[PDB]
RNA sequence: CCGGCGCGCG
């Protein structure tokens, strides 16, 4: 995932985005009314997909996990949809929420007014939310995996008795 | 005559229903080797089709998870037994065979009414034991695929059961020459050499 | 991944001179017991010894566990896992490869009897016992931390 | 409305004696054993599995040779675990068997020899 | 010839089978055996390190890295043949082992009379463990052996007491010594007498002998030793440490063991279970301190073949350390290892299951003792 | 209990016993069997109670432990309450008796108001019946909490602590988590229950020359806990002096020593003597933080019975006595000989005396976790009473099977293994490895597929099937505290795979060891590698290193070079690097710079898993 | 309180009578240091010198055997106790 | 001898034995404070033996073969934590070994190792010969040779994969050497841990408790509930 | 894609007999 | 579509 998106389960994404299918439908002269829109969307027909990812594109989501300690507790993402029935999460916005992937669950929220559209896009993307309000520190700081990976690149050559068995009494690279 | 050569050099059947073949390819020039095994582990392991049954209808069942009088299995002891018939076949599309016995015996897999298309891998293996006689009608559907999917079968189309592949060098680094093994298990269905062939 | 990092039993790592230290820990209580018996010394004495002879031959083994990592096994798992700032800290470590020093009874007191023995030998059943004190003591502290 | 859990009988050497002495139509298994003896526990449970198969086409008896040292030591016992396979004709000889025995064996001395 | 030196085990082979039987005053339920295990940790002192057939000190002496061979006849039935497949995959050389198609293996013909208004049995045709002939003797094995090893269950039949006389004869012809590991069976402990005149012919031809405490003590005398151990002070006592009521560990003094000293003798051992081994040699004696402990495992703990661990493990050292017979230090160095395999094997259910290995004995001798004693 | 582990329901079963003995006629200052059966009280939704000649109705305590009311499963649970406050020797413990005869105190002042004690009472507790070990483990809990009991916010500090009166009674890992711990607890495994009210642990007794003792085993109040030495070591130890001098750890009056073996009166012997059912199913507990144990131990009563069930490789051999004191499996209660066997019952006779045991097929948990049995006899065998006949819902042998043995590797992958996430192979799906069944119930055609999309397998109340493969969001744990989220589900050739070739089914964080401090998972699946070479099972009890120091490393590390020798496997074990290996990318084919952990551990699938948690709401 | 520990084998050299005598917290006797004490270990190879810190015990005598890594020497509620 | 040894890292004493002193006589328990006594017996400690390792048996590998030397016959932990820092250096020398030993006697002879049924004469010079006499060449003979190599050798001869590259002490280290890694034999055998995969659990066993009677069964025969 | 080709040609080689 | 009790997850 970016850093700015999030994934989102179809059962959940269809849910939180019921009327938004309903006018995606209607607009496209693809349901007759309401009703029949809403009976098409009941039925899972592989129309409704294409609607609800068409209108999912620019409409951000909150996410939050539950002890909200801090203002990074709720953060907003641009949603995608993913196959399954969890939501993927970026691993570099865990330390924020203070979230790790052994059970712990998320709730969701959609903006639906165009002011809280552009809040949650101007505000509360976590592209603009790098530093901590506490300190100033860095939030979305590599931990743990990538850390090591990071480590271990870094880790320059082996030196002195750890690379010759003797007291010495390398390729040239042009770019 | 050639300069490179391939040859089997271990050929074994430990049981009806698992092969085992190893297979020698010298010489190689440095790098070719790991690519060719890496190639041809994917090939095995994904790229090689198989046949099995998929589908099984029975007639006075009212659901999967229910009992046959004089059948010592339920049906769905019988539907996994379906399951593990190993066949083979060379051509596409969804062909029906048919199982229509009567009691008392054992159901083997040589008991299955099969197109001209389709053969038996094992003739042993087990689907049912009927203890009175009882008629027993059951259709099939099988067809050839790749990789896993009237009561539905899981069936698992891959008929190599593992691969593996070892790179020696092959001696003094004139060309830095390599010698390439290649072990191939396979449930039967097509012998180690026909898999190496076929991917 | 490339790397890919791993934990084996191998690569916990005990200080050489772990055995030579606990030994000489064992031979000053073995020593003071006797000349308590004796009446040489009185209760408290022989009470503060056993606690701080072991508190500090614990405390010198998590002093030596980054040195000894860092010149005989720089590339050590365990040492990379912490060093680098990723997962754990020394005292974790400490609890893994050195020993897990002394526990604490409910009242504050000091139990007086060590935890000579880290996670990788095993604890003995008396040792397993009494670090249940600090495993009690976290799951409540946590329930008053929240609230 | 219980079932007891053991099928094998503690006799003494007097009952022992009146068992041999009177009218026998099954053959009659005689086990030696001592509580204290470690093998002993192995020949309890093959025992109870030999009971329970003869039901009632075999008797299976046990004597204490804490209880009966004497008469154990004149029925020449010689050490435990030690079985005697009591033929229903008196005209025949018992057999005797030493040591941890299998259960076929037991199954074969009983079926031709008893 | 190859290393190890071979021994050679004479008599009966049989699966378990204890031959030391006493009374005992403390039983559990007749019918519930997972009581039984209590006395397994709380033994009767005569089966405190239980000894068995030599078949079982021969397994254990090729566990403990030595080479052995077993003397006996069995029948040609099942039974026998799967005792000699028992003793082929413990690596004991079979050679030595002669088959009777005729006979059926541990069964015994007896006939049932009723003298004096009590029951009694007579063998009316011994077993083919208790028939063998001088005829059918391995003379290869015997030239072979360094070691002759035999229990006092052969002296319960005579074709075999004739047996084991000239195997006895043919042995010291080649030069072997003979191990004499009593292990008196049920009959033998009727009266001390009786068993004194049908041990001493073997008592006077054996060069190493191993005998229990108690069958000491019932050869010497019972009384005196049990009315010694329960005498207690009446005022105080004459040093501190009798104060402490600490268990008896009397260690016999030659002037006592003299009735049953001979000539031949090279070694006498008296072993009080794992806990205590007295030595006697015709110039020194002493004892060597053991422990046990079975409460470490009391779900699996069974003292059976513990007496044959001992026994195998002084054979493995004799073999190898001729010193023994003349050095105290080394005798009492070298019977730390013996120790140590009968600990080890209390910790198993059977007696052939739970013998150690060489490797687990020494680790086990380094762990228990401190290392000026190795 | 003095010689063999007590069956873990025989409070319960004593505790009723006693109160049918006494409880009757000391609240009457004649009971007939009850008419409908067992079955047939859950059946159709009634109590199982018997007459009192007609005074009222008595509930009848299962052979398990457990009461039925309106075919509904109920435990009664203990209680701790006041007889230095905290000593256990100042408590009592108020069993299924107490409560009982309780209640017919307030009954005489019958049928209703037991009626109405099972139902509002919060000592009775619907039994959990997720999994067998959940089904034993649920009778064995005391409570501080319940009438004339202290309440979280009455809870005082000082109690939730341990209390060293607490050892051998009352497990001190084992506790609730949230606002109720360290005030619910659980009884040992050798604990008792005795004629004051007070808990009992068996010791042994060691004692002088001259006295006959006959049984050395006698159990202790926590009264007179105080005033014995008690040991835990061993006799292992010799120098120059003898061996009545050496030193060894003991407990005496709240405290720690170290004396010498001449002052030890009584000795802990036994293996699983201070931990309760779910620490003593924990293979090289003594490898893992004390702090992990405890959630070991829940995370094992959240397993899912699969499908098909299979026993774990490495254990600690406690597993056959869960199954048998559980119910689950079929138990015979005559001997005789096995003469026919099929799926809905089995015939046994003996001694003229021939009985018909129905089997239970696809039925219905508490916990819509579903539960089958299957025969583990054939025909013509021969049977003694009390040996097992048909193993049940997670059951193997006579052993408790709540997981699977798979090949894992400990590394990072791609961070698909983030944190806690678990990365595993697709051959755990459609090798249906972990599937298992999940059937709710609704208050249709029979066999009809519904769109909760499932099949109706049950009419009378609607009862569903569920068929349940392993999936992304699932959670899996292993007996060690280690449990985690499947976030990524690969194909076979894209898995690492070993120098056998063979690619592993899971890939777990190397990470989450150090941090969580528990190091016996990492025996155990080096072990459980060794055991399905040598086609080995092992079952150990805890704390091996009272033998020998590193005696749980000398078991892994020879029992691997024995499957590697014998099955001609040098990668199995290094020298260079004894239970790792180096491995390959099944993406690339090359392979990963450091040698990789693995082996075949015990995975368990739990009860928390999606398509129960996923929601979402327009309005 | 931190220990000073012996950073070689050899033996130890100081003088006595610049130190003294006092009854450690753990009932050992000892050497209490108010001055600069130099104490000298005689190692395998060189002679080696170890400052001793004043207000600090001295648990070690003149002319004793000493590890590396031993404590040499140490720098610097009401409970009831029941025998 | 010292101070070229020294400056070249070649084997030597840390401390030269020359240049070296005793510790002259100290303390003899007879001025010496009661805590600074020697005691009089020697005392079970439970350390007394030093903890096996894979260091100390590559270590006395390579002492054997003559690639290091160490200042006695067992390795101390001074050594063991000096072998431990550089250790990849000496497998690195054994691998190379190995590759030069390869280049120089040719894949038949190399190979020939993991191959036991292979009894003709496997030098360069015999395969020159063959292939004079019968046409074929050296990848046609060593094609012939591995097809008389068993799935077990094959599997042994995986440590000279280019890709797993095993350590050539390793590959040839012998059972007794490899069984001190971790000390040898357990002393509680593993026999007793050991049970069968398909083992059914007999609860009529010495470990389990009586059978659990029926409890309606076991009050009915009580005599206290009537039928 | 012709350099793969050619590397697993040669496994579908025949000999003359 | 209302509240209590019990058990859990993060
Ligand atoms: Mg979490």
């Amino acid at each position: 995932l970016s850093l700015h998106r999030c994934g989102l389960p179809r059962e959940i994404a269809i849910e939180l985005f019921q009327t938004f299918v309903i006018r995606g439908l209607i607009r496209q002269h693809l349901a007759s009314n309401i009703g029949v829109a809403k009976s098409q969307i009941r039925e899972k027909k592989p129309i409704v997909w294409e609607i609800l990812q068409e209108v999912m594109q620019g409409h951000p989501v909150l996410l939050n996990r539950a002890p909200t300690l801090h203002r990074l507790g709720i953060q907003s993402f641009q949603p995608i949809l993913v196959e399954g029935r969890t939501i993927c999460l970026h691993p570099l916005v865990c330390k924020g929420f203070n979230a790790d992937f052994d059970g712990d669950q998320m709730a969701v929220h959609v903006p639906l007014s165009l002011e809280a559209q552009a809040e949650a896009r101007l505000l509360m993307f976590s592209h603009m939310n790098l530093l901590s309000p506490a300190i100033g520190d860095p939030i979305s700081v590599p931990t743990q995996d990538m850390l090591i990976g990071l480590y271990v690149l870094t880790s320059g050559t082996r030196r002195g008795i750890c690379a010759n068995r003797y007291n010495p009494c390398e390729p040239f690279f042009c770019n | 005559t050639r300069t490179l050569q391939w040859k089997c050099v271990e050929s074994r059947r430990d049981s009806k229903r698992l092969y085992y073949g190893r297979f020698i390819l010298s010489p190689l020039m440095k790098g070719q080797a790991d690519t060719i095994g890496i190639a041809m582990r994917r090939a095995l392991l994904g790229e090689i089709e198989g046949t099995c049954i998929t589908r099984a209808k029975f007639e006075n069942i009212p659901h999967d998870y229910s009992n046959i009088v004089g059948i010592q299995e339920s049906v769905h002891e019988i539907l996994m037994n379906l399951n593990e018939i190993v066949l083979k076949s060379n051509l596409y599309g969804t062909r029906n065979a048919l199982i229509c016995v009567q009691g008392p015996g054992y159901i083997t897999a040589r008991d299955i009414i099969l197109p001209p298309s389709v053969e038996i891998v094992d003739n042993t293996q087990h689907i049912a034991t009927l203890t009175e006689p009882i008629n027993l009608c059951i259709g099939l559907k099988i067809e050839r695929n790749r990789g896993y999917s009237s009561y539905p079968i899981d069936a698992v189309f891959m008929p190599v059961q593992n691969a593996n592949h070892s790179i020696h060098s092959y001696g003094n680094g004139n060309e830095k020459q390599e010698i390439l093994f290649i072990e191939i298990w396979t449930n039967g269905s097509l012998t180690p050499k026909e898999a190496l062939h076929e991917a | 991944t490339a790397t890919s990092i791993s934990l084996g039993i191998d690569d916990l790592l005990t200080i050489p001179s772990k055995g030579w230290l606990v030994q000489d820990a064992e031979q000053q209580s073995l020593i003071l017991e006797k000349h308590h018996h004796y009446g040489n010394v009185h209760a408290v004495e022989k009470l503060r010894q056993s606690i701080e002879i072991w508190y500090a031959t614990s405390e010198y083994l998590r002093q030596e566990m980054n040195p000894n990592f860092r010149m005989t096994d720089p590339f050590n798992p365990v040492h990379m896992m912490s060093f680098s700032g990723a997962r754990g800290n020394a005292s974790q470590v400490h609890q893994l490869v050195g020993m897990r020093g002394l526990m604490s009874d409910p009242q504050g007191q000091m139990i007086d009897l060590p935890i000579q023995s880290n996670l990788r030998e095993g604890l003995s059943l008396t040792e397993y016992i009494i670090s249940c004190y600090g495993a009690r003591k976290g799951v409540v502290d946590t329930a008053v931390r929240t609230s | 409305f219980v079932r007891e859990d053991y099928l094998v009988r503690k006799l003494s050497a007097q009952e022992l004696q009146d068992l041999v002495k009177g009218e026998r139509k099954v053959p009659l298994i005689v086990d030696f054993y001592a509580t204290w003896c470690g093998p002993c526990i192995l020949m309890a449970q093959e025992l109870e599995m030999l009971a329970v198969e003869y039901e009632s086409n075999a008797m299976i008896v046990k004597v204490d040779t804490d209880d009966e040292y004497e008469f154990a030591r004149d029925m020449q016992v010689r050490g435990l675990p030690t079985l005697f396979f009591i033929s229903p004709d008196p005209s025949k000889d018992a057999i005797r068997t030493e040591g941890l025995i299998p259960l076929q064996m037991m199954r074969d001395i009983i079926d031709n020899d008893m | 010839y190859d290393d190890p030196p071979l021994v050679c085990c004479f008599g009966a082979v049989q699966k378990e089978f204890v031959p030391v039987v006493r009374v005992h005053d403390n039983p559990m339920h007749p019918d519930i055996y997972s009581q039984w295990k209590m006395l397994q940790w709380d033994p009767p002192e005569f089966g405190r390190a239980p000894g068995g057939p030599p078949s079982n000190v021969a397994i254990s002496h090729v566990r403990l890295g030595g080479r052995a061979a077993f003397m006996g006849k069995v029948g040609g039935d099942d039974y026998g043949e799967e005792l000699v497949l028992m003793m082929n995959k413990e690596r004991v050389q079979t050679r030595g082992v002669k088959f009777d198609e005729g006979a059926s293996t541990a069964c015994t013909r007896v006939k049932i009379k009723f003298e004096d208004g009590k029951m009694k049995a007579e063998t009316v045709k011994e077993p083919p463990e208790d028939s063998l002939l001088a005829s059918e003797l391995n003379l290869a094995v015997l030239k072979e052996a360094r070691i002759f090893h035999f229990n006092s269950e052969v002296l319960t039949s005579p074709t075999m007491e004739s047996t084991l006389f000239k195997a006895i004869q043919w042995s010291k012809k080649f030069g072997g010594l003979i191990f004499f590991d009593l292990n008196l069976p049920l009959p033998l402990w009727r009266s001390r007498n009786e068993t004194r005149k049908l041990i001493k012919k073997s008592w006077d031809e054996a060069n190493i002998i191993e005998v229990s405490q108690q069958e000491l003590e019932f050869l010497l005398d019972e009384e005196y030793y049990e009315r010694r151990r329960n005498y207690t002070p009446q005022y105080f006592a004459e040093d501190f440490e009798q104060t402490k009521n600490r268990r008896d560990y009397y260690h016999y003094t030659p002037e006592e063991i003299k009735p049953l000293w001979h000539d031949d003798l090279k070694l006498l051992v008296v072993t009080d279970g794992t806990l205590r081994l007295h030595y006697y040699t015709p110039k020194f004696d002493g004892v060597v301190v053991g422990t046990e402990d079975v409460l470490i495992t009391p779900f699996t703990c069974d003292r059976t073949g513990s007496g044959d661990a001992v026994v195998a493990g002084i054979m493995r050292k004799l073999t190898t350390c001729p010193e023994m017979f003349e050095d105290q230090d080394v005798l009492e160095r070298q019977l730390r290892f013996a120790v140590a395999a009968g600990i080890i094997s209390q910790w198993t259910i059977g007696a052939v299951r739970g013998f150690p290995t060489e490797s687990a004995t020494q680790n086990l001798k380094e762990q228990v003792y401190v290392p000026s004693m190795w | 209990g003095t010689s063999t582990i007590p069956g873990f329901n025989q409070i319960q079963f004593e505790g009723f016993y006693r109160f049918i003995d006494q409880g009757l006629i000391e609240e009457l200052s004649q009971l007939v069997e009850p008419l409908i059966k067992e079955r047939d009280a859950v059946y159709e939704s009634l109590t199982y109670s018997s007459e009192l000649y007609f005074i009222g109705n008595i509930p009848l305590m299962n052979s398990l432990g457990t009461f039925i009311v309106n075919g509904i499963y109920r435990v009664v649970i203990n209680q701790i309450l006041q007889s230095d406050m905290n000593h256990l020797k100042n408590k009592r413990i108020r069993s299924v008796a107490d409560l009982l005869q309780d209640q017919l105190g307030l009954a005489l002042a019958l049928t209703t108001t037991y009626e109405s004690f099972f139902g509002l009472h919060p000592l009775s507790q619907v039994l959990d019946r997720t999994n067998p070990l959940t089904q034993i483990v649920h009778g064995r809990k005391l409570s501080y909490l319940g009438p004339g009991g202290l309440t979280g916010r009455t809870a005082n500090f000082r109690i939730r602590d341990i209390h060293p009166s607490h050892y051998g009674r009352i497990c001190p890992i084992d506790t609730s988590e949230g606002i109720n711990v360290g005030l619910i607890g659980s009884l040992s495994i050798h604990a008792r229950i005795g004629d004051w009210g007070s808990l009992e642990s068996p010791f042994y007794e060691l004692v002088e020359k001259s006295k006959k003792a006959q049984i050395r085993m006698l159990f202790l109040s926590p009264s007179q806990d105080e005033y014995y030495m008690i040991a835990a070591g061993n006799s292992l130890a010799l120098n120059r002096g003898i061996q009545e001098e050496q030193v060894v750890p003991a407990r005496y009056r709240q405290e720690f020593l170290t004396i010498a073996w001449e002052e030890v009166h009584l000795r802990s012997i036994f293996p699983f003597q201070y931990f309760s059912i779910g620490a003593s199913l924990i293979p090289f507990i003594e490898h893992n933080d004390a702090n992990r144990a405890l959630m070991s131990s829940n995370m094992q009563r959240q397993a899912v019975p699969l499908s098909r069930s299979e026993k774990c490789i490495v254990g600690t051999g406690l597993e056959r006595q869960v199954a048998l004191d559980s119910g689950v499996p079929a138990i015979a209660e005559h001997e005789g000989k096995i003469l026919y066997t099929d799926t809905e019952k089995i015939i046994l006779s003996g001694n003229e005396n021939t009985l018909s045991i129905p089997l239970i097929m696809y039925q219905r948990s508490n916990k819509n976790t579903c539960m089958h049995q299957k025969p583990q006899v054939r025909r013509g065998k021969c049977i003694k009473k009390g040996q097992i006949l048909a193993d049940g819902a997670a059951t193997v042998g006579g052993e408790l099977a709540l997981g699977k043995n798979v090949l894992v590797a400990y590394m990072p992958w791609e961070g698909y293994n983030f944190e806690d996430a678990v990365l595993i192979s697709e051959c755990l799906v459609y090798g249906d490895i972990y599937t298992s069944f999940h059937i709710r119930k609704y208050e249709v055609m029979l066999g009809s597929w519904v769109e909760g999309r499932g099949r109706v397998i049950d009419v009378r109340r609607v009862y569903i099937s569920q068929k349940r493969e392993i999936k992304v969001g699932d959670k899996v744990a292993g007996r060690h505290g280690n449990k985690g989220i499947i976030s990524k589900i690969l194909p076979r050739q894209d898995m690492p795979y070993l120098q056998d070739g063979r690619p592993v089914d899971m890939v777990f964080n190397p990470l989450g060891v150090p941090s969580r401090m528990n190091v016996g998972q990492i025996f155990e699946c080096s072990l459980g590698l060794a055991g399905s070479l040598l086609d080995r099972h092992y079952r150990i009890a805890p704390f091996d290193e009272r033998y020998e120091q590193e005696a749980s490393r000398k078991l892994v590390f020879s029992e691997l070079y024995e499957a590697s020798k014998q099955t001609a496997n040098p990668w199995v074990f290094e020298p260079e690097y004894p239970g790792k290996s180096r491995i390959f990318d099944g993406r690339t084919g090359d392979p990963f710079e450091q040698p990789v952990i693995i082996g075949k551990p015990y995975i368990l699938k739990l009860i928390h898993q999606v398509d129960d948690k996923i929601h979402g709401r327009s309005s | 309180a931190e220990h000073v520990r012996a950073p070689y084998n050899g033996k130890i050299k100081f003088n006595e009578d610049l130190v003294h005598p006092t009854r450690t917290r753990h009932g050992h006797p000892a050497f209490l240091c108010y001055i600069d004490l130099s104490v000298i270990i005689e190692s395998e190879d060189i002679i080696h010198s170890v400052t001793i810190p004043p207000k600090s015990f001295l648990l070690v005598q003149n002319d004793q055997y000493v590890e590396s890594e031993q404590v040499i020497a140490e720098i610097r509620e009401r409970v009831r106790k029941y025998i | 001898g010292f101070e070229l040894d020294k400056k070249l890292g070649r084997p030597h004493p840390f401390i030269d034995p020359t240049k070296k002193k005793q510790i002259e006589t100290t303390l003899t328990s007879d001025e010496s404070w009661w805590n600074w006594r020697k005691p009089e017996k020697e005392q079970w400690s439970r350390w007394q033996r030093r903890r096996p390792d894979v260091e100390t048996v590559f270590l006395k590998a390579m002492a054997e073969t003559g690639q290091v030397k160490l200042y006695g016959k067992e390795p101390t932990l001074t050594e063991t934590s000096l072998y431990r820092a550089r250790r990849h250096l000496f497998k690195e020398e054994r691998l190379q070994a190995e590759r030069e030993r390869l280049a120089k006697e040719g894949p038949m002879a190399f190979y020939s190792e993991w191959v036991k049924a292979w009894k003709r004469d496997t030098s360069r010079e015999a395969v020159q010969k063959h292939f004079e006499e019968t046409g074929e060449d050296e990848n046609t003979q060593l094609i012939e040779m591995f097809s008389h190599q068993t799935d077990r050798e094959y599997r042994i001869m995986m440590g000279t994969d280019v890709r797993i590259k095993r350590d050539p002490l390793a590959m040839r280290m012998k059972e007794d050497q490899i069984k001190q890694i971790w000390g040898g034999d357990p002393v509680y055998p593993t026999i007793n841990y050991i049970q069968a995969p398909d083992a059914v659990m007999d609860f009529r066993g010495p470990d389990f408790h009586e059978p659990t009677p029926n409890m309606l069964s076991y009050l009915k025969e009580n005599c206290k509930v009537i039928s | 894609s012709r350099n793969l080709i050619n590397l697993f040609i040669p496994f579908l080689h025949v000999e003359e007999e």
